[PDB]
RNA sequence: GGCCAUGGAAGUCGGAAUCCGCUAAGGAGUGUGUAACAACUCACCGGCCGAAUGAACUAGCCCUGAAAAUGGAUGGCGCUCA
């Protein structure tokens, strides 16, 4: 993949954050998860990259 | 120490960095990263020497 | 806190005649008309000249006033729909296999066939909605052209097509083939 | 208060030599690189003095000072947008000649 | 249902003191009876003395000054909830002082479950200067040529039935 | 291209350091990218719109926390400006 569509492709399944109990993936910049049965926590973590 | 009469040198030797509007700040600069490891300057470490140099101790007004 | 009242100012451009009756929006422009329902929503509409109209709420709450400036952006993206024209460019994403898209019409209706996509010897087929408009770029290598008036369906079937070609069983991370929005735009260029 | 100490220095500087030095004009730039400014000032350490800051503030501390120069009476509807300060006491002649050049204008 | 009252109160005359220093509260009770009741409590907040040693002198009903002027209050409290003792400033639109302190009980006893044995009232001001005026769910009815409607009008009907559509129009 | 480590690390591998100068602005640097630079993005200061904004905390209802065995009990129906 050429490095312009690597960035294309990584905003989708890369750049994001992850809940840390309930592992929903979230936007970056998410400040609380929008899932109800973790309670909408701000435990949040970015999503780990290789 | 070896800040000696030779370092004022070092400025108008490297006369061409900080363009700091007086001459003296060459020396300044030069000396502002001195302390990068930091060793024997002027027998202590700078922050100490140079800080002190802006605020004013001897003088330097060298032309 | 329940505010007295809430206010939002639809702006109408010189071509486009707005016609409003029973929360029923009709939008008319250069490239056409467009109409939405919005019996859901609980708004009152104020005609303030040919090319102005207030859209009110009153006496309510915080998710009910929520409910307002995304009326507002809804026909004002009708309104740019009718007047300039929706257009979003995907770019197709693949680090071995080859993705073979074709726009074929098969029982009367059109659509996008995804040949090859990892080697999978499935073939993904992706309805192409009404009032929306496929192209195969020919100045872009691996683009295509979606366009149209309305801006839901187009990024709708925009989605269809990104979301059919997810990876599965595999690291997302290293494996990033797909079909992907590169580019949101207008027909007309601004 | 804190950067009302810098805002009334800022404001400080800001005259002073302004009645030493002679009427001066625009100074008008976009685009510009820190080194590009840093070397200008360097063609100026007497030559002239390079005053740099916002826009609104720059009036106001001096939009009021009608009081201690009033001269002006009106010479300030004239910082708008993006806009610099470069002294000077020279002629006119003997101005563009000290500055423009360094650019890095391109597509 | 409550009314304002000037209660009046000092301790009794010792031959030390034979005339105690009378003290006055406003209180805002239903009655009489429990306009005295209240007075003594709050007097044992700040005061020795006590019914026992204590008399009433005067009790009287202060009437609002205009109660035809609507006017913006704004009530300081001090109320115990579950968990801790906390003070508040609160503002209220009525006619009346009497009429903004029976929203105010409404009021705390809807958002907060704080109950009547939990509530201090500190202090009631009209609000001359409409710069005086904190809160926002009150400004926003100081607003010059204020207009709204009222939609979905209910109409409560006297049978049960009715042979024509609903409406709500209004 | 700061020092030292380093095959290379030049801000973006790792350690003493956290300074100076011009500045209104810039960290010996918050990231993506390189074998490494470069490159772009930030931190902060600018132009622009112009009236409000941010942070921490308290307690009400609601949600999560909240997993057991016949199908089933606010008494039942049902009830959402109740
Ligand atoms: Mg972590
Ligand atoms: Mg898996
Ligand atoms: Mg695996
Ligand atoms: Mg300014
Ligand atoms: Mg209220
Ligand atoms: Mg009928
Ligand atoms: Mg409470
Ligand atoms: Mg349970
Ligand atoms: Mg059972
Ligand atoms: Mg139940
Ligand atoms: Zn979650």
């Amino acid at each position: 993949i050429e490095p312009s569509l690597k960035a294309l492709a990584s905003k989708y399944n890369c750049e994001k954050s992850i809940c840390r109990k309930c592992y929903a993936r979230l936007p970056p910049r998410a400040t609380n998860c929008r899932k109800r049965k973790c309670g909408h926590t701000n435990q949040l973590r970015p999503k780990k990259k290789l | 120490n070896i800040p000696l009469d030779e370092i004022f040198e070092i400025a108008r030797k490297m006369q061409h960095k900080s363009f700091g509007k007086n001459l003296a700040s060459v020396s300044k600069e030069i000396l502002g990263t001195a302390q990068s490891v930091g060793c024997r300057v002027d027998g202590k470490n700078p922050h100490d020497i140079i800080d002190a140099i802006n605020a004013g101790e001897i003088d330097v007004p060298e032309n | 806190m329940k505010y007295i009242q809430t206010d939002q100012i639809l702006d109408i451009p010189e071509g486009v005649t707005v016609d409003i009756k029973a929360r029923v929006v009709k939008v008319t422009g250069p490239r056409g008309e467009l109409t939405k329902d919005l019996k859901h929503i609980d708004v009152t509409f104020n005609k303030i000249n040919n090319r102005a109209i207030k859209i009110t709420v009153h006496n309510g709450d915080r998710k009910h006033v929520a409910a307002l400036r995304t009326v507002k952006s809804l026909i004002a993206n009708l309104i740019t729909g009718v007047t300039k024209g929706y257009k979003y460019k995907m770019r197709f994403v693949y680090a071995h296999f080859p993705i073979n898209v074709n726009i074929i019409k098969k029982d009367g209706q059109d659509y996008v066939e995804i040949r090859n996509f990892l080697g999978e010897k499935r073939v993904r087929e992706v309805k192409i909605h009404e009032g929306v408009t496929m192209e195969i770029s020919s100045t872009q290598k691996d683009e295509l052209i979606v366009s149209g008036n309305s801006l839901e369906a187009v990024s709708q079937n925009a989605a269809d097509i990104q979301q059919i070609c997810r990876v599965r069983n595999k690291d997302i991370r290293k494996f990033l083939d797909g079909i992907y929005v590169s580019e949101r735009g207008t027909i007309v260029e601004e | 208060g804190g950067a009302r100490e810098k805002k009334v220095q800022y404001f400080s500087k800001l005259r002073e030599l302004l009645e030493e030095y002679k009427s001066i004009f625009v100074v008008g730039v976009d685009n510009v690189s820190s080194q590009q400014m840093h070397e200008i000032r360097k063609a100026l350490r007497g030559d002239a003095v390079v005053l740099m800051g916002k826009n609104t503030m720059v009036r106001r501390a001096i939009r009021g000072f009608l009081s201690e120069l009033p001269e002006f009476e009106k010479l300030l509807p004239f910082i708008k947008g993006n806009v610099g300060f470069i002294f000077t006491n020279g002629d006119l002649k003997s101005i563009r000649d000290i500055v423009v050049s360094n650019v890095v204008a391109a597509p | 249902r409550l009314n304002e009252y000037q209660v009046i109160g000092r301790n009794l005359p010792t031959e030390s003191v034979p005339e105690p220093k009378l003290f006055r509260m406003r209180i805002f009770a239903p009655n009489t009876v429990v306009a005295k009741s209240r007075y003594w409590y709050f007097l044992q907040k700040l005061h020795k003395v006590k019914k026992a040693s204590g008399e009433i002198v005067s009790v009287n009903i202060i009437s609002e000054a205009k109660p035809t002027k609507v006017k913006t209050f704004g009530i300081w409290l001090r109320y115990e909830s579950r968990s801790g003792i906390h003070n508040m400033y609160k503002e209220y639109r009525d006619v009346t002082r009497v009429g903004a302190v029976e929203t105010m009980y409404q009021d705390l006893a809807a958002r907060h479950r704080a109950r009547f044995r939990s509530i201090h009232i500190l202090k009631v001001v009209e609000l001359e200067k409409t710069d005086d005026v904190k809160r926002q769910y009150v400004k926003q009815f100081l607003t010059k040529d204020l207009k709204f409607p009222l939609p979905h009008r209910v109409q409560k009907s006297k049978k049960l039935f009715q042979a024509t559509a609903p409406t709500t129009f209004y």
